[PDB]
């Protein structure tokens, strides 16, 4: 009887006003990948060679190409598409949580040329929103999010395996019958997204 | 008649600073009344000059504690600056000497208030407050521009309000005396020019680009490039992106753009027409420059008007070396 059957958002269009959020999203994730690469012990490098762990793509986001923008913008704008398929506004409140995150310490005149230098590289440290909270509601509405992730990949699956005549996967039950363990993946997409929009002075309401 | 002062004040500078003066009091000339404060080196006291009736703020600094904090250029260079420098929103430097164990700076009695305490408790300032302040910015790098001076630590912890609520620069460590390019790495992360960051030498735009970031933060009531982490400011600064509050006036937001200008090239304040370009831009159309340099603007904040140890000196020199300029 499982039929997901995840919001279609073929004739979404995206108003060209949240191209700001999508290229500001887009370059956080690109920066939390490469962080992530740099933690496992991979390493830029001009030509590409799994032997030995160099990524030639741990590099700025706006020296990437379209097509490797694409790997980050395409899920950005698909989580956006649903939204409004579902009648959610999404609104720019304010400035990017400026004042609220900025310390305001009295400040030496202490300068170091080795963090100067180290200024001329790729360095990123992609904000941490570990400390973010969601509201009730924004809760509610990320779990709906990822629940609908999770009829996305479903309905996918089920079609593959529908025109092969063959496949089974466990996973392919109704989305609050998973595990914890097993919301995880989409339960941290869908906070990920609402955080990033918090912060960045965006309003998701419904 | 402009031409004569500009001049004169340059000739003046020039005298004082190729040969400073030293050792122009004593100790006791001067009856010791209480501590004001304690600094990194030493204490402040409020003192009576014996002759004059006069109340002054003698900064105590203890020689050991400045060669062991590493601040011996940066104090020596200060104190060569104040007692060559004559101008409105400069502290004043009445008197200097030292002794075996202290250096003395003997500094105008100001009981005002301090630029940073007083922003981060109002949290921003107005536009016409923040202009009032800037104004007399301008003024103060126009003077030091003339005299070769780049001051390069600009920010809100080096500027005092005065008793009749003006601004005066209190910190001179950093500033150096040179015509075009020098390299030396100082300031503040969040008050760096890009050409700092880029490390292939800078000149006196820094200070122009310093003023665009401490009239953004005097607005805002946050600096316009901050992060977590200096690498991140410092990127943020060259990356050449900032973005204006939406209160932030049209006329501010064009100054802005001309002042955090990344191209020093472009920078105003660094073009043919120098000082005149920010003088004359639409956001200070309402500032009467003569009456800021008078000091005859109303201002928009008046200031609110057994603990004694001895001070003991030494029998043997202390840091004869490190300190024989002074
Ligand atoms: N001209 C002055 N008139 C009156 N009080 C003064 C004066 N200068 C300093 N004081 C007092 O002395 C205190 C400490 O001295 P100050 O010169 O500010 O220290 P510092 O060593 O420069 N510290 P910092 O600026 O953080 O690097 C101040 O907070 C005032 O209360
Ligand atoms: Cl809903």
């Amino acid at each position: 009887n499982f039929n997901p059957q995840p919001v279609d958002t073929s004739n979404i269009t995206i108003p060209e006003k949240l191209e700001y959020f999508i290229n500001k999203y887009a370059e956080h994730s690109h920066d939390k990948w490469s962080m992530d690469k740099l933690a496992n012990g991979w390493i830029y490098g001009e030509i590409y060679s799994d032997s030995s762990k160099i990524q030639p793509l741990m590099k700025p986001y706006k020296l990437l190409s379209e097509k490797e923008k694409e790997i980050y913008r395409w899920p950005i704008k698909e989580s956006l598409k649903t939204m409004l398929a579902w009648g959610w506004r999404i609104e720019r409140t304010r400035e990017g949580d400026s004042m609220a995150l900025y310390n305001r310490t009295r400040r030496i005149s202490q300068t170091s040329q080795v963090d100067i230098d180290a200024a001329h590289g790729y360095s990123p440290r992609a904000i941490d929103m570990s400390n973010v909270t969601l509201s009730r509601d924004l809760h509610a509405m990320a779990e709906m999010m990822a629940e609908n992730y999770h009829n996305i990949w479903a309905k996918k699956k089920k079609l593959e395996l529908e025109s092969k005549g063959g496949g089974n996967h466990p996973l392919l039950v109704p989305y609050d019958t998973l595990t914890a363990a097993e919301k995880a993946k989409d339960r941290e997409k869908a906070q990920d997204i609402f955080k990033f929009l918090q912060i960045s002075g965006y309003v998701v309401s419904r | 008649a402009v031409k004569e002062f500009l001049a004169k004040a340059k000739e003046d500078f020039l005298k004082k600073w190729e040969t400073p003066s030293q050792n122009t009091a004593q100790l006791d000339q001067f009856d010791r009344i209480k501590t004001l404060g304690t600094g990194s080196f030493g204490r402040v006291m409020l003192v009576k000059h014996k002759e004059s009736g006069n109340h002054y703020a003698m900064k105590i600094l203890d020689k050991q504690k400045v060669v062991k904090l590493k601040q011996i250029e940066h104090t020596l260079n200060e104190k060569r600056i104040l007692q060559a420098v004559n101008f409105p929103f400069l502290v004043k430097l009445e008197f200097s000497f030292k002794d075996n164990s202290n250096l003395y700076m003997v500094m105008e009695y100001v009981a005002g208030g301090e630029m940073f305490s007083h922003l981060r408790r109002i949290g921003r300032f107005s536009e016409p407050h923040a202009r009032f302040y800037a104004a007399q910015i301008v003024l103060t790098f126009e003077y030091l521009h003339s005299l070769d001076l780049i001051y390069r630590d600009l920010k809100p912890e080096n500027l005092l309000i005065d008793q009749q609520g003006y601004i005066q620069v209190t910190d001179f460590g950093f500033a150096k005396r040179v015509k075009g390019r020098t390299w030396t790495l100082c300031g503040t992360p969040e008050y760096l020019a890009p050409e700092i960051i880029l490390s292939k030498g800078y000149n006196k735009a820094v200070d122009w680009w310093a003023l665009g970031v401490l009239i953004y933060e005097m607005a805002a009531g946050y600096p316009p490039f901050f992060a977590d982490q200096p690498i991140q400011i410092y990127e943020k600064i060259v990356s050449g992106k900032v973005r204006f509050p939406s209160h932030f006036s049209s006329d501010l937001k064009d100054l802005l753009r001309n002042l955090l200008q990344v191209d020093l090239t472009k920078r105003f304040g660094n073009l043919k027409n120098g000082v005149n370009d920010i003088k004359n831009h639409k956001w200070f159309a309402t500032t009467d420059w003569i009456a800021i340099y008078q000091r005859k603007v109303e201002a928009p904040f008046i200031p609110k008007f057994y603990e004694e140890e001895e001070i003991r000196v030494s029998i043997n020199e202390k840091c004869g070396k490190e300190f024989t300029e002074f």
